[PDB]
């Protein structure tokens, strides 16, 4: 029993071909079963034929015979169809609204989640809807994650270093950083986990979390967890205020966060905030000033990965009172150094799937460019907050997209806040970037962020751009351009200095093969977002979609703090690229 | 004819109506049952020092 | 005696050694290899005499501790009939992963979880054996 998703009418219905089993009112059923190929229908008994040994399950072929359900075929002389009358017969009958077009509805649970549409339609449609498409997607992607073959150690050649046997029959998933497997012992009649791994090719060279002297017979799947069903919307509705609501300032604050005080007073303004923070800007300052400017208030830091918690919790260390901090870890190592699982504290340092029921005077969720609508919707659900916080920068990497494989995302559509701080823009902005030279926040400025950020820094004369096509050579999942890192050695020769470079590339193939012939530690841009190094040379190793996205460029060309190296095959990003052009030896 | 078709078909579909409304009752209070049984297991084990 | 001794089969063999030498029929320490009823009867008279003999305590449900889920909990495992003897479960399950509705009406049922958890009593108004509160 339920609402319909499309019209909240209390229902009894479910659809049983769509993977979500939306609860769905007898009109919105009626529509949906004759407009698609969903003909499997679930109320609190499943509407499929009854007699013994009969496989009708289409509603519009059932009737109610006595007691039961009955096909054309096994049905008694009275009976009355189930599909009929323009609705379909159930719990709530009189009480029924219908819908107009359930064309999106439609659209989202018979799509393959494969085109850019489906995102769009899944970010730009109701509410409710929102939920549901973010429900399906993510159940989509855990049943696409095991459709996988089985990969089992088959000898081991080192350590960091195996041999792997795959199962005939299924797919192999990519070997990087973006499909994290783990491993299983076998034991007489039962299986015991070992450890999440990462796998690249080398033989396969492997990353554990946790190190073991693994032999024959430990085999390696995608762990799959299930996608709770979602009730709350991704954002709580709009609320201004006259007065800061729920929030008390101090009076005595440092200079460290002055900038941002006025900032501060706007979460108290309003019921939740935008903030987009350019690398380099001070996101964890801000938001770590927020607290410190409302003392008394309780406040949950939340994030997608541990990474950015456990960055939340340094940030913490260094200006907040380690007692009133609290790091919530369920049952990967993680920041140590709070209070493990105590949620009663003040300040309460968790990710978005551990968190736990509760309220809090501020809710912090930052790296909102990794967030889907799923962590969003389910995020409002625990936290009960007067005010939310929402940082992060559209400008930057989004969750990866598995299954999208026609059409890009564009940052609009990565969640319904970027949605928001696309379209009408951030609450606020971080214009000052504190990390780069004033060349790459220049460049950056100018592709992404409308020349609004602005350097802090003055220009370093160490950023220099190549254009160089090179020799592209494609493995089973990724790229490789070995001439541009024939280039990098010539530079590193001509250039030694550089060597304390970290190579940055958008393919782990290439970081492969740059970290055997160059000797630099290697990072894709995806990995690198978030961290800063002093010089950075990166190669885009390809002219596709992938390296050349303006988002991803922007968080690889942001990676440097003095220098960048910049060999390009994109004529478009080398010519925008606002770098000393140099000659190809 | 058309009318002993009808007339006699709306006692049957209000009778399903109510079978299947407290086949749904009962499997709520299962749902229940489950739960406070589980509870309680759990809430009597927590003492065994 | 030891406590936590429960089986006494040696103990009832010696006696029936001892005092029914040159008794025919043989005799079941336990009543769950009998032959058929008859034998059940038979032997089970031998047991209620002998079980006046051991102690009180070493009579009842027998516990074993099964995690569930990593959850350690005390179930009842077997049992010690003064007349039968001592019974063993067959499907005992050892680290299981999740209740049915069946498996936490069971374990819900026997007395084993709730005697572990209460408190011990002690009451001087009756004679009968009494186990807690
Ligand atoms: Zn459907
Ligand atoms: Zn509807
Ligand atoms: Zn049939
Ligand atoms: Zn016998």
């Amino acid at each position: 029993v339920g609402a319909c998703v499309l019209c909240n009418s209390q229902t009894s219905l479910r659809c049983g071909a769509c993977i979500r089993r939306p609860f769905l009112c007898c009109k919105c059923c009626y529509d949906h079963v004759i407009s698609t190929s969903h003909k499997l229908v679930l109320s609190v008994n499943p509407y499929v034929c009854n007699a013994p040994g009969c496989d009708v399950t289409d509603v519009t072929q059932l009737y109610l015979g006595g007691m039961s359900y009955y096909c054309k075929s096994h049905k008694p002389p009275i009976s009355f169809p189930l599909c009929a009358n323009g609705q379909v017969f159930g719990l709530y009958k009189n009480t029924c609204v219908g819908s107009d077009n359930v064309t999106d509805f439609n659209a989202i649970a018979t799509c393959d989640w494969t085109n850019a549409g489906d995102y769009i339609l899944a970010n730009t449609c109701t509410e409710r809807l929102k939920l549901f498409a973010a429900e399906t997607l993510k159940a989509t992607e855990e049943t696409f994650k095991l459709s996988y073959g089985i990969a089992t150690v088959r000898e081991v050649l080192s350590d960091r270093e195996l041999h792997l046997s795959w199962e005939v029959g299924k797919p192999r998933p990519p070997l990087n950083r973006n499909y994290v497997f783990t491993g299983y012992r076998v034991t007489k009649n039962s299986k015991v986990q070992i450890g999440e791994y990462t796998f690249e090719k080398g033989a396969v060279v492997y990353r554990g979390t946790t190190t073991y002297k693994l032999n024959v017979g430990d085999y390696f799947v995608l762990t799959s967890h299930t996608v709770m069903p979602l009730s709350a919307p991704t954002l709580v509705p709009q609320e201004h205020y006259v007065r800061i609501t729920g929030l008390y300032p101090t009076l005595n604050i440092s200079d460290e966060f002055s900038s941002n005080v006025a900032n501060y007073q706007k979460v108290g303004m309003q019921k939740y905030s935008t903030l987009q923070g350019p690398p380099g800007t001070g996101k964890s300052h801000f938001a770590i000033g927020l607290a410190l400017y409302y003392p008394s208030a309780r406040i949950v830091y939340t994030a997608c990965s541990h990474a950015a918690v456990d960055a939340l919790c340094e940030k913490a260390l260094k200006y907040l009172p380690i007692d009133k901090c609290s790091r919530i870890i369920p049952a990967v190592e993680c920041f140590d150094k709070f209070k493990v699982n105590s949620t009663l504290e003040q300040y309460v340092f968790c990710t978005v799937n551990a968190l736990p029921e509760t309220t809090a005077d501020i809710v912090v969720f930052d790296e909102i460019s990794m967030a889907t609508n799923y962590d969003l919707s389910v995020v409002n659900a625990r936290l009960r907050a007067k005010h939310y916080v929402y940082i992060g920068d559209p400008a930057q990497l989004p969750a990866p997209r598995t299954l999208l494989t026609k059409g890009t995302l564009e940052p609009e559509y990565f969640n319904s806040v970027c949605r928001l701080m696309k379209t009408i823009g951030p609450d606020m902005f971080l214009g000052t970037c504190r990390r780069c030279p004033a060349e790459i926040v220049d460049t950056v400025s100018a592709l992404v962020y409308d020349n609004k950020l602005k350097a802090h820094k003055d220009k370093s004369a160490q950023c220099f751009k190549m254009f160089y096509k090179g020799v592209i050579t494609h493995d089973v999942s990724s790229a490789i351009n070995r001439p541009q890192i024939g280039v990098v050695r010539e530079f590193l020769t001509r250039n030694p200095a550089w060597r304390k470079a970290v190579f940055i590339s958008p393919y782990n193939s290439q970081n492969a093969v740059a970290s055997k012939i160059l000797g630099l530690p290697t990072q894709t841009v995806d990995s690198s977002q978030g961290s800063e190094y002093d010089y950075v040379i990166f190669t885009q190793t390809t002219e596709t979609a992938h390296s050349c996205n303006v988002n991803r460029f922007n968080v690889a060309i942001t990676r440097a703090k003095v220098g960048i190296l910049c060999i390009m095959s994109d004529r478009d990003l080398y010519d925008k690229l606002q770098f000393t052009s140099l000659e190809i030896p | 004819r058309d009318a002993a078709m009808q007339r006699k078909l709306e006692k049957m579909a209000d009778q399903a109506m109510t079978q299947m409304y407290k086949q749904a009752r009962s499997e709520d209070k299962r749902a229940k049952v489950t739960s406070a049984m589980q509870t309680m297991l759990f809430t009597m084990l927590r003492k065994l020092d | 005696w030891d406590l936590l001794k429960y089986d006494f089969t040696e103990e009832r063999l010696k006696l029936f050694d001892r005092y029914f030498k040159y008794w025919d029929q043989t005799y079941h320490p336990n009543c769950v290899n009998c032959l058929d009823d008859r034998c059940i009867l038979h032997c089970a008279n031998f047991n209620v005499l002998f079980s006046t003999v051991f102690p009180p305590t070493s009579f009842g449900p027998l516990v074993r501790k099964i995690f569930v889920d990593g959850v350690p909990f005390v179930v009842s495992t077997g049992y010690h009939f003064r007349e039968l003897g001592v019974v063993h479960n067959q499907d005992v399950n050892l680290h299981s992963s999740r209740l049915s509705f069946k498996e936490l009406l069971v374990y819900a049922a026997d007395p084993a979880m709730h005697a572990a958890s209460g408190n011990l009593l002690l009451d001087k108004r009756t004679t009968c054996f009494s186990v807690a509160a």
